[PDB]
């Protein structure tokens, strides 16, 4: 049952700090170094340092010396990584990782990951706009329609179709960061065109950080 | 020569 | 200190066929006093942490099937999947542990190669609801195509646009190995009711000439 269970996602503003925990089980926490590794979008894995769960000692590479503090708490088998002076380059998924193989500093145990967003933007709910099955049936004898979820912060947003009933054909695109600091995405679905008069298509948009719950009906 | 390993204490 | 460079960045291989990923170290991971190469490989499937795949260059971590193989020496290494399965689609990373700081490569994405399929193209004019906000979004949809490489051009009144559009690609679908792309053109409203015709023009390898979709108003 060996596993490392990390804390939930974090959103922060430049200058602030962030602290992520990692809880070990299924092995001797005080037997192995506990490392931290991050992954920024289009960057590649990056080692941040380790903490000795027995002595409480640490070691950080130059890049993170002065910004990172690693600590443990053996009473509850839990490690902590703390990062200060956050910038946009600190946006990444933060992993705790353990290596158990002698003389091999490579990690066979990883936490599920903790995404950390760093931005000056503030919590904003999205506007939901229909992408109605356009003026003419001819979309192939099949039809395409969707919902445009625009100008929200932060990630994630949740889009389903008819309360989760319609999943086949639906493509929920990855959000894209606009120049306003706000994310935006579209969700589309391919449908039989005969049923545009028969079926009612509703998309269920859910943005928890702002408690936005919108159901947009998409009619021709 | 390699840096000392950091896998088991 | 030690940089790690993988090649290629992206790789498409047919089911059943052979996948080869290289990794170059800037220094040399071979220790002459034990004849060991200090190099590891990882497999990272979407939305999950890395999984240790191979260490000491060619030793398979416990649980790794036989079709995964590591080879090479000193500064030049290679991960090989001999008979590519569907569950092997992922990002593969090489990591050196000769020197600290322990450094990784940039990753190599491995995806299923299939027969070329041109996209179905769809176009959506802005909703009216979006009329009042003062912003107009025109969305072009490229549906179920392979490979991922495509080019979407926008033309309002046959004027090519540049700077007012963004793109979003899905990950390769698990039932048909296709991709889907959305291209959104963003105009203030103080510009959408001026030009009759809006068009996205799609370039793809499965099309010997562009496909165009348009509407008026």
């Amino acid at each position: 049952q060996v596993q490392l269970v990390q804390s939930g996602a974090e959103v922060k503003k430049p200058g602030a700090s962030v602290k992520v925990s990692c809880t070990a089980s299924g092995y001797t926490f005080t037997g192995y170094y506990l490392h931290w590794v991050r992954q920024a979008p289009g960057q590649g894995l990056e080692w941040m340092g380790w903490v000795n769960p027995r002595s409480g000692g640490t070691s950080y590479p130059p890049k993170f010396q002065g910004r990172v503090t690693m600590t443990r708490d053996t009473s509850i088998n839990t490690a902590y990584m703390d990062l200060t002076w956050l910038t946009s380059d600190d946006t990444a998924v933060y992993y705790c990782a353990v290596g158990r193989i002698p003389d091999v500093t490579a990690f066979d145990i990883w936490g599920q990951g903790t995404p950390v967003t760093v931005s000056s933007a503030s919590t904003k709910g999205p506007s939901v706009f229909p992408l109605a099955p356009s003026s003419k049936s001819t979309s192939g004898g099949t039809a395409a329609l969707g919902c445009l979820v625009k100008d929200y912060f932060p990630e994630p947003v949740t889009v389903s179709w008819n309360s989760g009933a319609l999943t086949s054909g639906v493509h929920t695109f990855p959000a894209v960061l606009q120049s306003s600091g706000l994310y935006s995405l579209s969700s589309v679905v391919t449908v039989p065109s005969s049923s545009l008069g028969t079926q009612t298509y509703i998309c269920n948009v859910n943005h928890k950080p702002s408690n936005t719950k919108v159901d947009k009906r998409v009619g021709s | 020569s390699p840096s000392s390993a950091k896998s088991r204490l | 200190d030690i940089q790690m460079t993988q090649s290629p960045d992206s790789l498409a291989v047919s089911l059943g066929e052979r996948a080869t990923i290289n990794c170059k170290s800037s220094e040399s991971l071979l220790y002459d006093s034990n004849n060991k190469n200090y190099l590891a490989w990882y497999q990272q499937k979407p939305g999950q942490p890395p999984k240790l795949l191979i260490y000491w260059a060619s030793t398979r971590e416990s649980g790794v099937p036989d079709r995964f193989s590591g080879s090479g020496s000193e500064t030049d290494f290679t991960l090989t999947i001999s008979s590519l399965q569907a569950e092997d689609v992922a990002v593969y990373h090489c990591q050196q542990y000769f020197s600290t700081p322990w450094t990784f490569g940039q990753g190599t994405k491995l995806e299923i190669k299939r027969t070329v399929a041109a996209p179905s193209v769809f176009i959506f004019p802005p909703s009216d609801e979006q009329l009042k906000s003062g912003t107009a979004s025109v969305v072009c949809l490229l549906n179920n195509f392979y490979p991922r490489e495509a080019k979407v051009q926008w033309k309002v009144d046959n004027a090519l646009q540049s700077g007012n559009s963004q793109e979003s690609v899905t990950e390769q679908d698990s039932k048909d190995s296709t991709y889907s792309l959305s291209s959104t053109l963003t105009l203030s409203k103080a510009d959408y009711e001026k030009h009759k015709v809006y068009a996205c023009e799609v370039t793809h390898q499965g099309l010997s000439s562009p496909v165009t979709k348009s509407f008026n108003r």
